């Protein structure tokens, strides 16, 4: 029955996102910072999508890694068909929205996932970081400062609301993000950046001893 | 709006399932039970420390301690309250709760 | 066309000329034939211009694609294999006169000894490849003159700089004895292009350094 | 209910794994050791997957042998398409997880199987053995010391927890594994190793008189 | 009873259009003016379809953008197969009239979309602007003066009924359209025109400081 | 079971045709005259089918325009495959009957449509105009004088029964047809003829000022 | 209840095997002996599969003959694809197990069949005869001495348990097998051997007067 059939799927999807780890993405001076609570060393929740476009997700992994792979596929096919500077974070976000909507109204079970697509400017260029959040509905929201995904998002979102500062350095934004996430050592954190200063590939993981020094 | 006065969690199907606090259910019988519990706490205090008085802290603690003994509300309200919760939200209430091996969640 | 690559103690260097012809006619004075396909490889392609640029582009895309899916670059062996499979795929068009031969330089981060982690790999038209062990390779119409120059000049290679100098000289002799290979144009200021790969990745040599080396060679020859 | 149906599927899969023999895999000085309780001489529950990647399973024989075959297929196609040293135990584990996440939600009957993928370092190389356990749901667990699959796992796990010792020799680890498994002669044991000292193919069965001497 | 299902499909589609922002399109001296209430900077509800044919929509984003894309596809295939001056707003309207009917009768859920196809005359030519409204029913209404789509259409339609003036300049028609739409700054408005004076491509967005001057 | 579906299919189809405009077609001296009550300027209910074969319809527009297109397709494929003078109104009528029967029994919803196929003689030839009416089920009826389709057909059919005169001129037949249809100006009438005097293509619309003079 | 539904599918197959005749296969000095109670002269329940691999079955004739044919197909395709000495009784048994499991879970009705695959050593070679029994579900059992299939298996299995003797000659094993089967003349017995002494094709029927002399 119309909304009644759709809404029942939505309840299952919301429940799954709630039983998952929390991820945050925020803008800082050098670009965008992803900080996720991740115990495993093999399975990840933050990924490069294209030269300047990054991706974070929270919820059933077989599902958001399926989306990770699909997005990689899309971006590379476009970049090769047209050019690298034509693929934008906006297109990617839009494709994820269409795809999550189509899964919501057709597949048996809705993807219990929540996505965040991030983009920074090109090298030697000037432009503000763009964050998009795509939900399981197919809904897409434009975020100016930070995105919080998975688990209980209220306390983390509020702590970030008090601590956030534009043009914070890498270390300050890392402290703010870990602090608000607590509301964890290098053995339970997945940290990566979209460093706007890199010439081409902006995504860069911060692990091990370098991460140790930063936090 | 603080999560200290949590009463129920309504699993709205459309997500953003809402937390109903005590303010959503403060009936007159509930108020009388709260004031009686506060009076009992004041009696216990005057018997414990001797001073003949009623503290505001008794009422403040009764606010949070009223839910320790359910007032027959949780999971057992009439469909009128469920209807109003749904009408305000615009979504059917799948389930209500008081406040594994099924795939992998990251 | 001519592209030389030589190992040096600690790294690899790869340089290429700039001319592109049609028959006896000089059509391009500043083509770039050496690309940085990834942080630890560089690919020169001799042959048909279209097939060449496309090979380079698509190979870079594929390396980086697997890197994004799996979270780790292929080993140098896997890279060698993929390039070889592309080359084998162009074989029919190569028999139709669209031949493109790649020369692949890389720095193996996983090798045991860092001082000899440099790698040079050459391909034929049928996709077979060979890991060079005598320390240098070249491809293109001037390749024979370039190799016969480096055979004598190679005892002078002791570091990144001397290796670069020897590369530029080998190119100069290729061009000196073959007309399809362009030498340093002192009038327009166009010099070979060069890429250096070592423990820290791949960087393009800035033009000025190639300029100074070319002018040193030219002053040496004329007396 | 939708939740009740998923719980019923989980119970059926658990019952099948419980109605089966027990397998253990543990790290020792020379690599990884698989010790399974297996009466038949033709039907096996331990297998080579790739040069340094081994595989053990517990459940329904036709199904975990189906997975055995699929994994062999996968690993060889990758090794040929890229190279041998590119196939890792981690990829294999991930593929099995995706497959047991798709079978469980899409097929009529979930696979009643418990998988363990093991990997050791290459020859002359140094690195700790990695054990992964893939459950019938599609979850993957990273194990540092040992995996126990099928039957009554908790009593066997308790014994291994007391007896385990890192860098135990082959004979000691065999005694510990058979002891904890009892909580059986060469005619009722399937024993194999991932010997890190072999030049290429690390998997090696220990049967007959050699097994007799070791135990 | 197909009748009960069809009756609920129509109600579901009507609720979806009402649960959305409002768009207006009206004729003015230089052609046609689209004024939509749109907060996002990436998601758009007004689009070029062909040289002289524009398009506005109200409802579910992913669906009317599906229609946007289909219409672009159609128009370009015709223009190339025959010629540019053969594609007319009338053909386009008719194709969306039949596609929305087919969707409304054959797909699980009817599309919750309301479309407006607009056309102006060619350069140096003289002819009145044509507006068509296509509903989710697939009905096509020929409008002489203005179309109002999405949300509560009554107050906006009446305000336009009092304020409308044929041959109003661009600024007057913008004031009338924004006023009747209120019944919002450059950061919440999507404004574009079908300027009849352009040589070939008539569609032209009015954003930023130019929009600021106009309103 | 099929007959009960057919009873539901009879009423639904009939009610839909009743929810439509009325069309008349009658024989006059110069051929056949179609007069329909049609407010729109783009949507038409009268059409050329082949050189001497015309077509009128009443019902859901999307469905009788589907039939219009199918009939055009058919007639042209025959005319090219054999010759122009081989396609006859009789073949066309028969195809429409087969197709409406198949639709009425096999599709989910019956085409709420009523068709009239008209044919006149070739140029310089002598033969009486033929009218056929095809109903929603596949029934086909041969009419000697006039066909009335859609809406309430009784009063129009009776008024025509009193006013009809064979060999009436174009103006008299137009007056009779408009009069019986009333039981409307050039802005609400769609008028066309199958003029038997034209050399090849007999169908000819009468619109605007010429229509104004005729009525 | 899935377990109870499987019990119904298990009872139906068990009922079919009981509603039939009995077959025995036992090891003797020269190889393996098949003795079945078979009245027909055209329909057979014992068959050659490959050079040294024989096959007996009990149940529904069309189905175990379907399996007979499939097995022949398999064995020959392998023998040609690799070599004759590579096809083993163990592979064949395993294929039948996979196939009967797939049939038992996926087809409408389970195959009411019971299979026995037998293998002997090659010519001039020494090795014990191997007997495998495959049941309707896919279960496979390794038998050291004899297999009894179809009908009431208890009395025959016990009589064989008392009378069996390893390295019994052909005549003694025939007497034991017919005696335990009785718990019948040449006109009601199907007798064949896997004679290990033959150079290549080991299967050999014993019929007519030669059978008469042996019993």
């Amino acid at each position: 029955s119309p909304e009644q059939a759709m809404r029942e799927r939505s309840e299952l999807a919301r429940k799954g996102i709630a039983r998952a780890k929390s991820v945050v993405a925020l803008a800082y001076a050098g670009g965008v910072l992803f900080v996720a609570e991740n115990p495993s060393r093999s399975l990840q929740k933050i990924s490069e999508l294209y030269d300047r476009v990054g991706f974070a997700a929270a919820g059933k992994f077989n599902e958001f890694d399926n989306l990770r792979r699909g997005g990689i596929q899309f971006a590379d096919t476009r970049g090769y068909a047209y050019d690298r500077r034509d693929v934008t974070g906006r297109q990617l976000a839009n494709v994820y929205a269409q795809t999550l909507g189509t899964i919501f109204t057709e597949q048996a079970k809705p993807y219990e996932v929540e996505l965040c697509v991030a983009e920074v400017a090109h090298y030697g260029e000037t432009k503000r970081p763009e964050l998009y959040r795509i939900t399981y509905d197919g809904s897409i929201a434009d975020e100016p400062h930070f995105v919080v995904m998975g688990g209980t998002t209220e306390p983390i979102a509020n702590a970030l609301k008090e601590s956030y500062a534009e043009n914070a350095s890498l270390t300050d934004a890392l402290r703010i993000a870990v602090a608000a996430l607590r509301a964890l050592g290098v053995a339970s954190l997945e940290v990566a950046v979209l460093d706007a200063n890199r010439p081409r590939r902006a995504f860069r993981r911060i692990t091990g001893s370098a991460l140790q020094a930063l936090l | 709006e603080i999560d200290d006065n949590r009463f129920l969690e309504v699993t709205y199907a459309n997500g953003d399932k809402e937390v109903m606090y005590f303010k959503d259910f403060n009936s007159g019988a509930m108020i009388q039970n709260v004031v009686d519990r506060a009076k009992k706490n004041a009696i216990k205090s005057v018997l414990e420390t001797g001073q003949p008085g009623l503290r505001i802290q008794h009422l403040l603690d009764s606010i949070v301690d009223e839910f320790a003994e359910n007032e027959d509300l949780p999971n057992t309200t009439n469909p009128d309250d469920w209807a109003r919760i749904s009408g305000k939200k615009g979504e059917r209430i799948v389930y209500i709760r008081t406040l594994s091996n099924l795939g992998q969640y990251l | 066309t001519t592209i030389v690559a030589l190992k040096y103690p600690g790294g690899v260097v790869m340089a290429g000329d700039r001319r592109s012809t049609q028959g006896n006619m000089i059509s391009g004075r500043d083509v770039r034939k050496v690309y940085i396909t990834d942080d630890y490889t560089a690919t020169g392609i001799a042959g048909t211009a279209a097939v060449a640029v496309e090979f380079a582009r698509l190979y870079a895309v594929e390396l980086e694609h697997y890197e994004k899916l799996e979270g780790v670059p292929l080993t140098f062996a896997g890279k060698i294999n993929r390039l070889a499979i592309m080359v084998r795929g162009n074989l029919a068009a190569a028999m139709q006169g669209l031949l493109a031969l790649p020369l692949l330089a890389g720095y193996d981060i996983h090798a045991s000894d860092p001082q000899s982690a440099g790698r040079i790999v050459s391909f034929d038209a049928a996709g077979g490849w060979n890991i060079e062990e005598e320390g240098y390779q070249a491809v293109g119409s001037g390749s024979l003159f370039a190799k016969s120059s480096m055979k004598k000049l190679y005892s002078q290679v002791t570091d990144g700089d001397s290796g670069l100098r020897v590369a530029v000289e080998a190119l100069y002799d290729a061009a000196d004895d073959d007309s399809a290979t362009g030498g340093p144009d002192l009038v327009r200021g166009i010099f070979p292009t060069a890429v250096i790969i070592d423990a820290d990745g791949a960087v393009d040599v800035p033009e000025s350094r190639i300029a100074e080396l070319a002018r040193a060679i030219i002053e040496s020859r004329s007396g």
